[PDB]
């Protein structure tokens, strides 16, 4: 039977600073035989594909912010972000290749409860959040442009068999 | 650079197949393992298989046989899958990704929406053709909508960004 | 007070049929015309056809005929929708709703839900390994469930607040 | 060819005090033959079940408060909201019934663009309206389970 992998929150709204913790607990232990223990951590910023933040529980992948430390053992770990920044917001996704099928946890959204000291952020930041907007408003877009694809199609099938 | 390269987006009628192409560039195709995964729309990641190109070897998850097919090409350095006798359960988006210690490069995602007639045929030419065109203000609208919404989200950051 | 009560929501495999009610108490059921009418979410309303009870005549949308049968049945007060061959597009809010001027009244809609094709592996399982697995759904519904109230309970707080010390 | 109707705008910020407006326009004239015009308005609070606002192009149906006007003729109609109360956010929609088939229009939003300048009754309103709300989607998440639960089901029983 698949491994089941639960997160815990589903929805963790911190403020910039924070500190953030995120749970993933699989139904069966991760340990493997031959002794690692295959967990793995995603950040999937809206819009955009997952990159791999932390894999085999601790080890941060080549280019990850230090901040990002995951921990845990068996069946029990967690991920936490020490001082959450602007970037780091998005769904976070445990998984699992210990066990046949390879499975993922439902997700983790990291948001904003309701947010801004703007002014005190660098220009840098500023402008890599307006970056981060921009495929969330193209996937959104895309998405009205692919329905009224679909609205468009039995009427263009009607006029060429009229 | 790293680059999968996946195709463009696919607009299909319930039960037909779907083949799609996942284009690795800057790095020996034949050593890495290919992956595929699911993922709906405000959902999660589900796993479909993987091929491996060094042999053609593939693994599936059961809850995708038959459903998913995994092929590759050595020559091309293309990966693809193809998705039989859609349903509207199957429109998601669709990743191909490269495995050495996880899924460090991924490709940008092939959409996939599985669509819907007879009653149309009581319509005359001329008024298909209308309604094809009052299409096109609807969709702008929506767009349009869109736009100012991501507009308002702007401006605060590029007030900050201009009181510099 | 006149009132249109539907009846509860349906759960429905493909292909198959599924018949909604819609009881009128509070007025002469034959003196009015009983519509229906149908909303997927975030899309507009379709109408889908009436039955005038007082002499069991109807009339279809041409979208929807072949895909709806009306029914009426005087002793009851009571209208029927039957929905035949059903595929994922027909997931949606039916509402009966009586009409003169406009639709005055509505009733309060039955949801209609197709599912999906998941037994077709899972017929290798072990019973226990079923049984374990049907039971992990329900903590897995709860902890959404309380995502949704949690998330509304941070849209009632800023409101709660003005009202508290108001 | 049925009737089209298409409305403008698709959202609309307000704040309770000012005007709105929201446009609806039909593909085809909706003056009858008879002389009459059967166009109609609605409002659906989202959760809720649609109630009667406007019908004939302007005539305010029993009970529907003063503040809502309708005009227009031919294929172009225009619902107005003077002054907006808390109970008026929400989806307006216009329906057609000159032309069989009848249509609606896909709606308009009206929202909320400082609840402390609201009274306690508009806040206690405010505050129900988020009840059918999230029972839409706790239900919502209780059917997907049951559609879950059935696969399990049927190989349980398959014995």
């Amino acid at each position: 039977m698949d491994v089941l992998m639960t997160q815990t929150p589903l929805s963790l709204p911190v403020s910039l600073g924070d500190q953030a913790s995120i749970s993933c607990r699989s139904s069966q232990s991760l340990l493997h035989s031959n002794r690692n223990t295959y967990l793995h951590w995603y950040l999937q910023k809206p819009g955009q594909s997952p990159k791999l933040l932390i894999y085999k529980v601790s080890n941060r992948f080549s280019g990850v912010p230090d901040r990002f430390s995951g921990s845990g053992s068996g069946t029990d770990f967690t991920l936490k972000i020490n001082r959450v920044e602007a970037e780091d917001l998005g769904v976070y996704f445990c998984s699992q290749s210990t066990h046949v099928p390879l499975t993922f946890g439902a997700g983790t959204k990291l948001e904003l409860k309701r947010g801004s000291f703007l002014k005190s952020w660098t220009v840098e930041d500023l402008q890599k959040r307006l970056l981060a907007l921009d495929p969330m408003m193209e996937q959104e877009i895309e998405e009205i442009r692919q329905k009224y694809q679909c609205k468009r199609q039995p009427i263009l099938d009607a006029i060429e068999a009229k | 650079e790293v680059q999968l390269q996946q195709s463009g987006p696919e607009l299909v009628k319930p039960g037909a197949s779907v083949k799609m192409s996942c284009k690795a560039s800057g790095y020996t195709f034949t050593s890495y393992v290919m992956h595929w995964v699911k993922q709906k729309p405000g959902q999660g990641l589900e796993w479909i298989g993987y091929i491996n190109p060094h042999n053609d070897g593939t693994k599936y998850n059961e809850k995708f046989k038959g459903k998913a097919t995994l092929t590759s090409d050595k020559s091309s350095s293309t990966a693809y899958m193809e998705l039989s006798s859609l349903t509207s359960e199957d429109s998601a988006v669709y990743y191909c990704a490269r495995k050495l210690r996880g899924f460090a490069y991924w490709g940008q995602g092939t959409l996939v929406t599985v669509c819907s007639y007879e009653f149309l045929k009581s319509w005359t030419v001329e008024d298909l053709q209308k309604r094809l065109l009052a299409l096109d203000p609807m969709m702008e609208q929506e767009i349009e909508e869109i736009r100012q919404k991501y507009q308002s989200k702007r401006q605060p950051i590029l007030d900050a960004i201009e009181a510099k």
